[PDB]
């Protein structure tokens, strides 16, 4: 048993004549707690910043501690509405709390996107799904009204629905629904319908097979070289262009195993200046997994590629 | 013969909305009841105003008045729609040198930001919050499908379309 | 001789919706000076508050002492947009500070935005500029007043300032002003300001130098091997990363002249996984092109490269 630790935020007051500094200090601020090991990490958006960007100081006064952690920011980032959090870790327990740019009035309307299926989902996986995302719906009172359908008229399968509260106040909705492979492949389409007292009339969104032509992927994988500072860091890239259509999954595969999709960031697709579209993907490597085995494979997945939906390509960061 | 006047004179309404239709013409007979016609059935109103409350998408339609004349009261026709921005319009056959008051209207009273009006493809005009477009000498070519494109909740919205055409008097 | 404490005004909070709390606290920080007798007076629009109303306290570190103290404020006050004024009396002379409700930089649904230098146009160039455009305003008569000042009161050029209404009916204006290489270097702040008879009050925007951390960029550039059947085109592949701020500029050089930016395409800057950020630069050439010179230049510009702010690296395709 210990004495509950509190978070809350200060920051910087803007001037006299209303405008802000041209830095916003951001002061988290955790009241007294029995003294033990203790991390302040800011987010940005959900997002880890670098801890250089902030500090931290501990004082003790008598049997209690007390914390404050300092995040410095442009005012651009202040006032381009994004939000921060700071989270604390104290004993194996989090904490948090969250600020953004205030303001007089909030207005917000609900919005709807709908996915396609991945084509790593479609032919690895062998479970395509689709999902539609409402966001930024406003807190009323009642259950939204999420219905699938297909345009044929056929049945659709049970699907998977969770409400999530974000950190901006507002009420995410996802919902999951399983498609078949051959339904999928063979044109169909299917139809998000969101329904709710409050709403004027009901948004609709749909999503089917792009009809565009088919081209294959071409794929380049390539390693930097070896300089200084730089020496356990050997930061690997993959080309994949000249694609129809654009939808495309990345992947990188060491030594049996496929790495999380985390450890690797990937453009958006772009088009060429002549024919497809192209993205990069970026993996960022270790001395310990190279020294394990030094091949890496960048692996496309796309629904033009031969014989089986899949393209891969070897590189040797020593040769 | 007596005409129709609707209160408020607007002819497009929301689902939802109410309004009330009163007619009326030269007192030549006195006045003592009067018959509705909804779509062609009578109405089980005797008033001489009725008052259309909660409007249903089956409100829609053909409207009729009469008295205990010999000759019926034209047929004014409402539109209900369901949808995010519906550019109101006073009325549509106008005869020059008549007022002509156009709104483009949100859902329950929302107020619709950038709002922007086109008339026959370009901007007539554009204001910051929700205005009237309001002009006095309608001219021959005044005549136009008109939209209105605004930004409700800060999404975009535009109505649907609506042909108005004058004519000389 | 005389000792100027400092003084500086924080706030409480409002939440992740942006609403305020039911009060508003105000702390007033005289932080690291020579220790003496200090008094602490709130103001709200220049009458002294009552003593109950805040708290004041007092510690030292070293030689150096520090005081706080604590106002607590209904939100309505808070919202009425009074005026309030920290007012610290020390060894008799007075130091003041205030602040008042903000203003949310969006008045008439308007917009502005402020650009910085390019990289390119600053160091290669010598000729940077910024840019102020606001859009979304009204086209009624009455000409904007445009307006350019630095926070320091030292002089600036006279800016191009040009007006156009859209094809959507509203009118855009835009504003180019050069500025000083030093300058802008140094850590000068630019302020747009923006009038028009019909906004209720004056518009402002400020842009200034990266307050971060500084890091030159590492480039690395590729050729992709042949592809059976394209035997006349080829892609080059520049990667570019773990460079700080994000701001930065890429060409591409043939034959020591840079070629045409539609030429190639890039991405924008995205964060690493760690310290800096990155892009990617695709260019595709032909057999003509190569044949005539087969070496082609990668060219990073950025703040904190060294010696001038350049660094490139070229690739043959050949080998
Ligand atoms: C309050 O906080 C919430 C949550 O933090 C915010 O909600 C975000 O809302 C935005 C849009 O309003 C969401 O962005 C959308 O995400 C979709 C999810 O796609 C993901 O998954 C696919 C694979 O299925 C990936 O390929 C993709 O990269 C994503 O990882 C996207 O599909 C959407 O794309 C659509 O818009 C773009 C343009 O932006 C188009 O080019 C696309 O073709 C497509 O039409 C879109 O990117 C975001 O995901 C939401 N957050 C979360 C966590 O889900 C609220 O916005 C925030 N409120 C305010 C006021 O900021
Ligand atoms: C009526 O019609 C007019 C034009 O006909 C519309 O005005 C447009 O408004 C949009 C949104 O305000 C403008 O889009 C903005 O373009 C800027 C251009 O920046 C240049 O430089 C950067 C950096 O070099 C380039 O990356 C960029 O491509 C441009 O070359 C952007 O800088 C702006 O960025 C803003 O949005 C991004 C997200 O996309 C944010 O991250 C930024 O922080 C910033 O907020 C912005 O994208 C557009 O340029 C305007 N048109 C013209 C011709 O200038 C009106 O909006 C329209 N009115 C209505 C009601 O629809
Ligand atoms: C009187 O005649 C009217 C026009 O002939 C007629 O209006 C029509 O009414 C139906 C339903 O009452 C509307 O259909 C609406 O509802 C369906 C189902 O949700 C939607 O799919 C439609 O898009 C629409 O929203 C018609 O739209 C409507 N027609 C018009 C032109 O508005 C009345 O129903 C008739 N009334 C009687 C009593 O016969
Ligand atoms: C419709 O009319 C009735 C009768 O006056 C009124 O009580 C009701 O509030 C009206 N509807 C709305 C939405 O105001
Ligand atoms: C349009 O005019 C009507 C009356 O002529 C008025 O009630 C309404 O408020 C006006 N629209 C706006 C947006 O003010
Ligand atoms: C109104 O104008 C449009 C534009 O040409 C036209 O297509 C439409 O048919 C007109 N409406 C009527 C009822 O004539």
């Amino acid at each position: 048993d210990f004495t509950p630790p509190t978070v809350k935020i200060l920051q910087s007051s803007c001037d006299g004549g209303g405008h802000f500094p041209p830095t916003i200090q951001l002061l988290c601020l955790v009241s007294g707690y029995t003294p033990g090991t203790i991390n302040i990490t800011w987010l940005e958006d959900g997002q880890v910043m670098d801890v250089d960007l902030s500090t931290a100081s501990t004082t003790q006064e008598g049997e209690l501690a007390s914390t404050q952690s300092e995040l410095t920011l442009s005012q651009k980032h202040w006032l381009s509405d994004r939000t921060y959090t700071c989270q604390v870790t104290y004993q194996g327990h989090t904490f948090e709390d969250s600020t953004k740019k205030c303001a007089d009035s909030n207005p917000r309307g609900v919005s709807a996107y709908l996915s396609r299926p991945s084509p790593f989902d479609l032919f690895i996986r062998k479970s395509p799904t689709i999902t539609c995302l409402v966001v930024d719906l406003a807190p009323s009172k009642g259950t939204v009204n999420l219905t699938w359908s297909r345009a044929s008229g056929k049945p659709v399968n049970h699907s998977t629905r969770k409400e999530e509260k974000q950190r901006n106040g507002t009420l995410t909705v996802t919902s999951t629904l399983p498609v078949g492979t051959r339904d999928w492949i063979e044109g169909e389409t299917y139809q998000c319908r969101v329904t709710h007292p409050h709403l004027p009339r009901a948004l609709m969104r749909s999503t089917t097979k792009t009809s565009g032509p088919r081209a294959a992927p071409e794929v380049y994988a390539f390693a930097t070289p070896e300089w200084p500072g730089s020496r356990d860091k050997r930061t690997l890239a993959c080309l994949i262009q000249n694609f129809m259509p654009e939808d495309i999954s990345v992947q990188w595969l060491h030594n049996e195993v496929q790495l999380p999709d985390a450890r690797h960031s990937t453009t958006q697709p772009r088009k060429t200046k002549g024919s497809g579209f192209f993205v990069f993907s970026r993996l960022e490597v270790t001395r310990a997994e190279w020294e394990q085995k030094d091949e890496f494979i960048c692996r496309a997945v796309h629904e033009a590629a031969s014989p089986s939906q899949t393209v891969q390509r070897a590189v040797s960061s020593v040769a | 013969k007596p005409k129709v006047s609707l209160n408020p004179p607007w002819n497009r309404i929301f689902k939802g909305e109410n309004v009330t239709l009163t007619c009326n013409g030269n007192n030549f007979f006195e006045v003592s009841s009067t018959k509705w016609f909804h779509n062609g059935s009578l109405s089980e109103e005797t008033n001489s105003s009725l008052n259309i409350v909660n409007a249903k998408f089956e409100d829609s339609g053909e409207y009729k008045c009469q008295h205990q004349q010999v000759n019926e009261s034209e047929p004014v026709y409402l539109e209900v729609f369901s949808d995010w921005l519906l550019l109101q319009a006073s009325a549509e056959v106008v005869m020059e040198g008549q007022p002509l008051f156009l709104r483009c209207h949100g859902w329950r009273n929302w107020d619709v930001y950038k709002v922007i009006y086109y008339k026959d493809g370009e901007a007539l005009k554009y204001w910051y919050e929700n205005h009237n477009i309001s002009i006095t000498n309608a001219t021959v070519e005044d005549s136009g499908t008109y939209y209105c494109t605004g930004k409700v909740w800060q999404l975009d919205y535009e109505s649907e379309p609506l042909n108005i055409t004058v004519i000389k008097a």
